[PDB]
């Protein structure tokens, strides 16, 4: 019932500003802090501050004042954060968490978001089926040529888990980004159970179902 | 309407230190409040909804290095309210060239944490008849000898039904309350024209604080509240004497401060309230300052005396 | 500030085993510290708290303890589940920063991979480009060879490998190979072949398709 649900993952040209967002539901949103906590691709966790939503109380981490901005609707129980002057460094998630009772822990986390800092332009996938070919068979998507990252794949809108393996994506040499999402079913299946991946891409509001069937 | 007071001394080995439990017992209630000088000199306040709820110690878990646990009021599922509140920092400003009503009030000296004190026995202290004990204590190391004919002075009176002391200031009490006062005496200060005063910090409910809801001073009232009433509440006049006898001419403004939500790293560490709530961070603190820079100080016989309440339930209408 | 030294910054270990990561603390922080898990694109998850509080729903093999300066979380009866980075966060003097992270990784048994490969698809060949895809599922060690051969030409610098984490079930790897040709270059040939090598396989392994 405790959920912070973030904004979508934002492509942002060097030097602008962006104002990301996460809704609070479930509980008293004056209750409890909220912190903010950035995280750069394959690198560790990076605390940037808290703030108190009844009074806007805020304490920062030095290295962020300045850049970063914390406000709060209490209204509409949504944390803001505001990103300023930004370059490449800033390209990260950033996660909003719920502080417990005693304020000395995150216990709720929201589900990040992704900032993607360059001047190129945004980009939709195409998604095209990998057709299958003991008795397991592989068959998957191939999510090609967008950008920034990330994009989000599901197999029968998530009632399909067991057996994917969705794969980090390459940059292509295109400065585009690839990924393949591919899962292991049995042969004898493939005639009756239908397979759909589901792909979502935020940044350009992108969002493709794929019917994938034995050529 | 009235309470049976109990009050105990409880001590331990090794590291003897100064533990003081009162328990008001009403009809279908308790109020309970621990007084320590372990650490800053503390309180943890507990409401209970039975005549039959107790305190446990395990003195060895206090005086180790994570004490959570250490303190209980028991059955736990019999606690209504609990809380507390911590005298942290004996405050010191040289008010030289300031003006009254000043924030801060004066110059601010390196603060004298409360931590840091050596304490009498209150054993000695404890007056069953007229239900007080008294913590007094002076800093451990004072290189400059401030204290050395000098103490600060925590005396704690709890009641047993409602009254209204003739001493100055004459707050009000019902059986749902303890008075403290304190009181400074003989130290030197370390200029002249200096004002003292106290920090305070409250446990919090929430990330955010409370504000003081407020004739001459001697006639009027502060007061503070945990939550919406019944809960836990201070009340004060907002005046301090700097005579012992409490002399009308004696008396001095007390101004509060805003309260401001503090971390538990901004204070001197208690492991009173570390024993009784873990780990937390919700503090509300504001300091108390005592005096303007003319007129009656500290500085005219080295006294200063201020009192308050302290209690759970409604506080006592004192009009 | 409170500065924080989490160690060590990786371990391995095998399921069933007991293992240990401390954080150390330059000053007494008087149990003001948490345990958080971050498996493989999700959010950190609170384990610990206070030191030593354990999360409802978190299973009982993690425990914290420590006190002053000298925290340690311990991991009893690892699970392949168990794999992901883990992060000390203290709430002392602000600012409240993270140690720099434990990757845990787990060891298993050697196990070869199970090779797939997928043909470009019409739709794709459409628009003027073909992608061949190779699959390795379900691989350990994560040390594998893939090469391409086109009418068995051993194809270079036209490929591009991926390879995820280790599965949370069975801390397996899994690796893809794309072969990107244009489609001119695609239609000029018939057979398309992948070569895997890999320790778990006794000699290598090649699937392919002749193209339609
Ligand atoms: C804090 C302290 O010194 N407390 C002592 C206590 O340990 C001792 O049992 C008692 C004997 O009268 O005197 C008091
Ligand atoms: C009996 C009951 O339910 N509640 C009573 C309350 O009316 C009263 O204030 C007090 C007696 O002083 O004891 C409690
Ligand atoms: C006097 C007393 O009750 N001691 C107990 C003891 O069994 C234990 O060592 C510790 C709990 O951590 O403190 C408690
Ligand atoms: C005699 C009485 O009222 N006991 C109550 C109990 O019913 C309740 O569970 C608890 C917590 O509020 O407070 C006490
Ligand atoms: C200016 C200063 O530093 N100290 C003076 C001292 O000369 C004087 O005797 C005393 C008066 O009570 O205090 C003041
Ligand atoms: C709770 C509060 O406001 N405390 C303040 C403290 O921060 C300050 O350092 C001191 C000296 O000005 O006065 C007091
Ligand atoms: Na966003
Ligand atoms: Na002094
Ligand atoms: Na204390
Ligand atoms: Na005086």
């Amino acid at each position: 019932q405790v959920q912070l649900q973030q904004s979508g993952d934002d492509l942002v040209k060097p030097g602008a500003s962006v104002k990301l967002s996460c809704k609070a539901s479930g509980y008293t949103v004056t209750s409890y802090w909220i912190d903010w906590i950035k995280q750069r691709p394959g690198q560790g966790l990076e605390w940037i501050g808290r703030i108190a939503p009844g009074s806007s109380n805020t304490y920062y981490n030095e290295i962020f004042k300045g850049k970063a901005t914390l406000t709060v609707d209490i209204s509409s129980s949504t944390a803001y954060i505001q990103l300023s002057s930004l370059s490449s460094e800033d390209s990260a998630v950033y996660f909003c968490a719920r502080e417990i009772t005693s304020a000395t822990a995150m216990e709720y986390w929201g589900q990040g978001t992704s900032v993607t800092v360059s001047s190129a332009s945004t980009k939709g996938p195409s998604v095209f089926p990998l057709a299958p070919s003991g008795g397991t068979a592989a068959l998957g998507c191939l999510v090609k040529d967008y950008f920034p990252e990330p994009v989000t794949v599901s197999w029968n809108s998530g009632a399909l888990t067991s057996g994917v393996h969705t794969f980090p994506a390459v940059l292509q040499s295109s400065g585009l980004y690839s990924l393949s999402s591919v899962v292991t079913v049995p042969s004898s299946s493939l005639g009756t159970q239908t397979y759909i991946c589901n792909v979502n891409h935020k940044p350009s509001n992108t969002k493709v179902d794929k019917k994938v069937e034995p050529k | 309407e009235t309470r049976q007071v109990s009050m105990e001394v409880i001590s331990g080995w090794p590291n003897p230190q100064n533990l003081l439990h009162i328990r008001a017992v009403g009809s279908n209630s308790t109020l309970h409040y621990v007084w320590s000088s372990l650490g800053p000199p503390a309180v943890v306040l507990v409401a209970t909804n039975t005549t039959q709820s107790v305190l446990s110690v395990n003195w060895s878990l206090l005086l180790s290095p994570d004490p959570a646990g250490a303190l209980m009021v028991l059955p736990k599922s019999s606690i209504q309210f609990s809380s507390a509140l911590v005298f942290t920092r004996l405050l010191e400003f040289d008010s030289t060239n300031a003006s009254e009503g000043a924030q801060p009030p004066g110059k601010p000296y390196p603060p004298y944490s409360l931590a840091k004190f050596s304490w009498n026995n209150i054993t000695n202290s404890l007056d069953l008849a007229n239900l007080s004990a008294d913590f007094q204590g002076r800093p451990v190391d004072d290189p400059t000898g401030a204290f050395a004919n000098g103490s600060l002075t925590f005396k704690v009176q709890a009641f047993s039904r409602s009254g209204r002391p003739a001493q100055p200031p004459r707050l009000l009490h019902t059986a749902d309350v303890c008075q403290l006062e304190v009181a400074l005496v003989g130290a030197s200060p370390r200029g002249n024209h200096s004002l003292f005063g106290l920090e305070v910090a409250t446990l919090g409910q929430g990330p955010d604080c409370p504000s003081v809801n407020e004739a001459p001073a001697v006639f009027q009232l502060n007061q503070l509240l945990w939550g919406s009433s019944p809960s836990g509440f201070m009340q004060w006049r907002p005046v301090a004497f700097s005579e012992e006898e409490r002399a009308r001419e004696s008396a001095l403004p007390c101004q509060a401060s805003t309260l401001h939500s503090t971390l538990a790293s901004s204070l001197p560490h208690s492991p009173i309230v570390q024993a009784f709530f873990g780990s937390q961070n919700n503090f509300c603190a504001f300091n108390l300052t005592f005096g303007a820079p003319t007129g009656p100080g500290y500085w005219d016989q080295y006294y200063l005396c201020w009192s308050m309440l302290l209690g759970m339930g409604f506080p006592p209408v004192d009009i | 500030d409170i500065q924080m030294t989490q160690s060590p910054a990786s371990l391995s270990a095998s399921v069933g085993e007991t293992v240990t990561i401390t954080c150390r603390t330059s000053g007494d922080i008087h149990s003001y510290l948490a345990w958080y898990q971050q498996k493989q694109g999700k959010s950190p998850q609170l384990l610990v708290y206070n030191a030593k509080t354990l999360v409802d729903g978190v299973p009982s093999r993690f425990s914290g303890s420590g006190s002053v300066t000298q925290y340690t979380l311990k991991i009893s009866s690892l699970q392949p589940e168990d794999f992901g980075n883990y992060y000390c966060q203290h709430f002392w003097t602000p600012p409240w920063t993270f140690g720099g992270g434990t990757k845990v990784e787990i060891k298993r048994t050697v196990a070869a991979p199970s090779v797939f490969i997928f043909p470009p698809s019409d739709e794709q060949l459409k628009s003027g480009t073909a992608s061949v895809v190779c699959l390795l599922n379900n691989f350990y060690p994560r040390e594998a060879k893939v090469q391409w051969k086109v009418d068995n030409a051993l194809q270079s610098g036209n490929s591009q490998e991926s390879v995820t984490e280790q599965d949370s079930k069975d801390s397996t790897y899994s690796l893809s190979s794309t072969l990107t040709l244009s489609k001119a270059d695609y239609e000029k040939h018939k057979v398309y072949a992948c070569e895997v090598t890999h320790q778990g396989l006794s000699s290598p392994v090649t699937k392919s398709f002749n193209r339609g």
